[PDB]
């Protein structure tokens, strides 16, 4: 997978997109801890526009 | 950019080569004055001597409190092939200066068998003698032409050996066959650097590829260190130089570090860029080259008191610009301007040191640069992409027994294919690059049972 | 991407000893480090409307309106253009001198004259009044059905088109300059009022009254001067100096007691010519002229007759009309029209410390209320003993993940009540109180909502005040922080008012920065944050923090506050990490207590 | 920046008795050790300064105040 280090209060931000996006089967494939998540490789550049909204 | 300080390149030089570089007294004085004061006084102590002194006397010449600051001088003499170690006929490891180095220092202090480098047959006030502020002007013109060439102006007077050098050092990448010279991110980081740091980075990446044109590192570095220990006023001659030295000196004329008069002439003028060639820092409040000119106020507001298209382009790199008056430019450091400098790649210690370098003299006693709000904020921006970071991998599950999973964690950690571990759920991420080695180990462990 | 003004603006050889830089879209830059800064400051205060006042180089702007007021004071074209030539490092362009001509050549295209309480319109030459009577709208609301003045053509104007006449003469580009004849209004007789020498006076206040009265005649206009810092003193002094009479109206209830305290010791009007139409009094309106009303909050129709009917009758007779307006950045489009309708005033008075009024770009109520008469130097006001040494420092707290998940789902106003309260901010809000509890300083947490600040004080056992309370209850609680020296906290709300006094103490905070009090907060920073002592020492002591959530779309207002704080001379900085909040005996330490708050906030009615 | 000021006691009577002694050590090696110390002091750093005075019996005359030898011309 793709290791992504983030904030514990921000981990659930990417989880809401998993239950909303209907592109693939599941966005988040594995959750290590509150500061480490995994992902199919393709939405870091898209999140840079979403972060402005966030 | 690491500062060699006549040490990093000199360290690890070939054994045959080390003896050779000290074969002129200029190099022996030039390596002598670089030394720390302990090693300085020890070489000048042991110079007039033919016996390998034991290690006990060298350790026993120093007062007790200073042993922490002592072994650096001894180790620096030893690694730089001055002190080669000999043996007193018992077990006392004798120490003796390299007789090439020692003989040529004694030639540098006393009478000698060679006849030095400086030369003049008899040419008085020279035909078109050049003036010292005009040498300053020539330095500014030529090196700003190279900097405009990197920026990409219509002033592209580079004579295409220098452009090939800029492409070879990793600065201006040529891509898409048809002469469209770009700038690499190393070129942007090269632009925001100090002028002696820029020229010394030129000389380091120029001699990094010195295996190309029949060049040798030794004679070129001796000529560089011969340039930067020269005087603007007194004039030099060329007789006593090889033809590859002539090619390097006219390529150096293209750099602008040396003002010739003619290509077939017998005279060079070492320019003000060539003297301040030194592996170091031009300052944190002011530069010997040019006085600072950027007033950075708390309004995130840059007041540049300098008319120059180059430095206007640099302030366009790490800021955004609003007013332009014939004496002054008014710019604002926006978050989005630095994040565009970040898009190329720019850490905002470059920005704060840039504004501290060009601090206007109405800022004398007006320190207000102690707290930078943007630097803490910039980590949070960088965090927007750090918040999602790319990689690849495989996960092993159905781990079972607890003490068996701890042994597998050391297999991927030693090979360097481990990313994240979890001892509470028995999960380990392994990169696909070493997947064929971890699985085999797991199979072996299973076989062992 | 940049304007080149190199060729329109001619270079000249005085790049060292001139303070201006005059860009042909009007914008004038000013060196505040040359020794001619006082004089160029004076010039551009009189002639330009300011844009930025930072530490080193200020930015002004020539508008048509500030040029019109510069003429109306009495500056000629030759003076303005001569000193723009004699103060600018770069020569004056063509568009600016063309537009200066088109605003300064004629002092008044249309002259409005008030005499015997008749609003005449006069001119020395009849052509403009001819063309003024040819306009269809001038035909519509002109007033029909009714020495020693050579070469003058005049016509009377009705009582209730004065606003419409001034606005139409703006739209026709034949504007009006207020003119009042004191001798003609002989009906209203002067009364003896004595100023007190012992009562203190201020240099800026003198400059303001010298801009108003000036050459003879009193003049309508807007004075923009500090509140909580002698704003009341300027108004009381002005009324006494003319000896003319007038009714003063404040929307806020406390204001009645604030303005009365300034003149209570200094004159004998309190027991001779006093009157109060508000707060249920009606003391001798029958002869006290000079009255204190509250804008258009009163009047009504049938409901209140007799006593409040006379609320607006005895003031228009014995008050010549020195109309007084206070805090008009909070008085939006609709109330200023009813002020000039119920009473006739020779001059218009503006007592507001803010810059822009009512925070509305599309509509400006500034000209029907008059020009900005003067702007005081906040650096001299703060470094003297007129306002507290406000030390601004924003505190950005991270957003809780348990409350951020529900923020996205609803675009209502419940998400605001949810976004506003964060356990990460509550721990910081309690830390700031504990940081000032040991320093027993006057600290009050401000929340912009109905009862958001009510729960913030009951959970930790502290008093609190807000809007819908009681007049008798807040009368004693307000004295429990300044009049009575008892150290205590309390949570208040917007209350649509400012409380200011003589007590020396300071300290205040902000939770929400997106609500309805996200406009008066600007002026609330100056009225609340006062000095510790009378003529305070140069050193600082007062603190001012702000709690702003992260990743909650709140920076839209947190950015606009930076433009106002740099003009007040206050020190502004950003502190995103308190560094010491975790190592402190606070609440919500575990994650179990923060989860129980989610079941209560969502349960709350929306 | 340093300043060594050597003072050599050039007593002609004493060094005359030393040179009639027919020893190894005469005035020539004295003044040569003086000059090697002086060139060493100028040699240790660029900024160093040198001045060499010779006290005679009746006068304090200073001694101190291309590269054929191969030493620095200065």
């Amino acid at each position: 997978g793709v290791l992504i280090e983030c904030d514990p209060a921000m981990k659930q931000f990417l989880l809401y997109l998993d239950e909303s996006n209907a592109l693939g089967k599941k966005f988040i494939i594995q959750d290590i801890d509150d500061t480490h998540v995994f992902v199919i490789a393709e939405l870091v550049n898209v999140l840079q526009e979403r972060v402005g909204e966030l | 950019l690491q500062c060699r300080n006549l040490q990093e390149f000199l360290g690890g030089l070939s054994p045959g080569v080390l003896d050779r570089l000290y074969g002129h007294p200029a190099t022996c004085l030039a390596v002598f004055r670089e030394l720390p004061s302990l090693a300085k006084n020890w070489v000048m102590r042991m110079l007039f001597l033919e016996q390998p002194l034991p290690q006990a006397a060298v350790a026993l010449w120093v007062k007790k409190e200073f042993s922490k600051a002592q072994e650096e001088s001894t180790g620096l003499l030893s690694g730089l092939r001055i002190w080669h170690t000999q043996l007193l006929p018992g077990g006392l490891q004798g120490l003796i200066l390299n007789p090439i180095f020692r003989q040529n220092l004694r030639i540098a202090l006393l009478g000698g068998g060679k006849a030095w480098s400086d030369d003049t047959s008899q040419l008085g006030p020279d035909k078109h003698a050049r003036d010292v502020p005009s040498l300053d002007k020539y330095a500014e013109e030529r090196w700003e032409v190279v900097l405009h060439f990197m920026v990409g102006s219509p002033s592209a007077a580079v004579s295409q050996d220098l452009a090939q050098l800029l492409s070879q050092a990793g600065l201006m990448k040529s891509t898409e066959p048809g002469e469209p010279p770009c700038i690499t991110s190393a070129g942007f980081q090269f632009l925001l650097l100090d002028t002696p740091a820029q020229l010394w980075y030129f000389m380091l990446q120029y001699l990094q590829t010195a295996q190309s044109r029949g060049m040798d590192l030794v004679e070129i570095l001796s000529f560089l260190f011969q340039l930067s220990f020269s005087t603007l006023g007194k004039d030099y001659s060329v007789e006593g130089m090889s033809d590859s030295l002539l090619n390097f000196l006219q390529h150096l004329r293209e750099f602008g570090l040396v003002f010739q008069r003619k290509r077939k002439s017998r005279r060079y003028y070492p320019t003000r860029l060539a003297i301040n060639l030194s592996s170091g820092v031009s300052g944190a409040g002011g530069t010997v080259h040019q006085p600072g000119f950027i007033v950075v106020e708390t309004n995130y507001r840059l007041y540049a008191y300098t008319e120059s298209e180059l430095q206007i382009a640099l302030i366009a790199l790490f800021s955004e610009m609003l007013y332009r008056f014939p004496n002054m430019v008014v710019a604002q450091v926006t978050r989005e301007s630095v994040q565009q400098a970040i898009a190329s790649g720019i850490t905002a210690q470059q920005i704060i040191h840039f504004l501290r370098t060009r601090a206007h003299p109405v800022m004398l006693k007006q320190t207000p640069v102690l707290p930078p709000t943007i630097t803490d904020q910039i980590r949070l921006w960088e965090l927007e992409r750090d918040r999602l970071r790319f990689t690849e991998g495989v996960l092993y599950n159905q781990f079972l027994s607890q003490v068996d999973f701890e042994l597998l964690l050391a297999h991927a950690r030693e090979l360097g294919v481990l990313v994240f571990e979890n001892s509470a759920k028995r999960l380990m991420v392994v990169t696909p690059a070493g997947h064929s080695d971890v699985k085999r180990f797991w199979k072996r462990q299973k076989h062992s049972s | 991407g940049a304007k080149d003004y190199r060729l329109q603006m001619p270079l000249k050889d005085d790049h060292t000893s001139r303070p201006l830089w005059v860009a042909p879209d009007g914008h004038i830059f000013l060196e505040a480090f040359s020794p001619v800064y006082k004089y160029a400051q004076d010039f551009l205060v009189a002639i330009a409307e300011p844009v930025c006042r930072p530490t080193h180089v200020h930015e002004y702007k020539l508008t048509a309106y500030s040029l019109y007021a510069a003429v109306s004071v009495g500056l000629q074209t030759s003076d303005i253009t001569e000193y723009l030539r004699k103060l600018s490092k770069t020569g004056v362009p063509d568009g600016i001198m063309q537009f200066i001509k088109l605003c300064t050549v004629s002092y008044g295209k249309v002259k409005l004259v008030l005499k015997h309480n008749r609003y005449f319109v006069e001119s020395c030459h009849p052509d403009v009044i001819q063309h003024l009577l040819q306009d269809p709208v001038i035909r519509e609301c002109r007033l029909r059905n009714s020495e020693e003045e050579t070469q003058t053509v005049s016509f009377e104007v009705k009582q209730e088109m004065i606003e419409e006449l001034q606005k139409r003469c703006i739209h026709l580009e034949y504007p009006l300059l207020a003119e009042y004849d004191f001798r003609n209004d002989s009906v209203n007789p002067d009364i003896n009022i004595d100023l007190k020498p012992t009562a203190v006076l201020r240099p800026y206040q003198e400059k303001s009254l010298r801009k108003m009265f000036g050459n003879g005649r009193a003049r309508s206009g807007v004075i923009v001067l500090p509140c909580g810092a002698g704003k009341s003193l300027v108004g009381v002094t002005a009324a006494c100096t003319v000896r003319k009479r007038c009714l003063v109206l404040g929307n806020s209830a406390v204001s009645v007691e604030q303005w009365k305290a300034q003149f209570k010791m200094w004159s004998t009007i309190d027991d001779s010519q006093i009157c109060r139409f508000t707060s249920d009094a009606k003391d001798k309106p029958i002869g006290c002229s000079v009255a204190i009303s509250t804008y258009s909050m009163l009047g009504h129709t049938t409901k209140r007759s007799w006593e409040a009917e006379r609320v607006m009758e005895w003031l228009k007779t014995q008050e010549w009309g020195l109309m007084i307006l206070d805090e008009v950045h909070t008085i939006p489009a609709k109330m200023f029209r009813r002020v000039l309708t119920i009473v006739q005033a020779h001059c218009k008075l503006g007592l507001t410390a803010t810059l822009v009024r009512e925070d509305d770009k599309i509509v400006d109520l500034n000209f029907l209320i008059g020009p900005k008469l003067y702007e005081a130097n906040w650096m001299e006001l703060q470094n003297n003993g007129y306002i507290a040494k406000v030390q601004c420092a924003e505190v950005w707290c991270p957003m809780s993940p348990e409350f951020y998940r529900e923020y996205v789902a609803i675009k209502t106003k419940k998400r605001i009540l949810l976004y506003t309260m964060n356990p990460n901010k509550f721990r910081a809000c309690q830390f700031l109180i504990k940081f000032h509890e040991r320093r027993n300083d006057k600290i009050i947490v401000f929340a912009d909502n109905v009862f958001a600040l009510k729960e913030y004080a009951i959970r930790l056992n502290k008093p609190y005040i807000y809007g819908p309370t009681s007049q008798g209850e807040r009368m004693q609680i307000l004295q429990n922080f300044k009049h009575n020296p008892k150290i205590n906290t309390i949570f208040i709300s917007k209350v649509g008012d400012t409380s200011f006094d003589l007590p020396e103490a300071n300290v205040l905070i902000q939770i929400s920065s997106h609500g309805g009090s996200r406009r008066q907060e600007a002026q609330r920073l100056g009225r609340v944050l006062r000095a510790k002592k009378g003529m305070v020492a140069e050193e600082y002591n007062a603190f001012f923090y702000s709690l702003v959530s992260q990743d909650t779309q709140e920076m839209a207002y947190s950015t606009k506050r930076q433009r106002f704080l740099v003009d007040q001379g206050y020190s502004f900085k950003v502190i995103t990490k308190l560094a010491g909040m975790e190592e402190e005996d606070l609440a919500f330490s575990t994650k179990e207590e923060q989860q129980q708050l989610l079941q209560k906030v969502l349960a709350a009615t929306d | 920046l340093n300043l060594l000021v050597i003072v050599v006691d050039a007593n002609p009577i004493w060094w005359g008795k030393q040179a009639l002694k027919e020893s190894q050590f005469t005035l020539s090696k004295c003044i040569d050790a003086v000059m090697v110390l002086g060139n060493s002091h100028l040699f240790m750093n660029r900024s160093n300064k040198l001045a060499v005075i010779a006290s005679h019996i009746q006068e304090s005359r200073f001694l101190y105040p291309g590269s054929k030898d191969g030493k620095y011309e200065l």
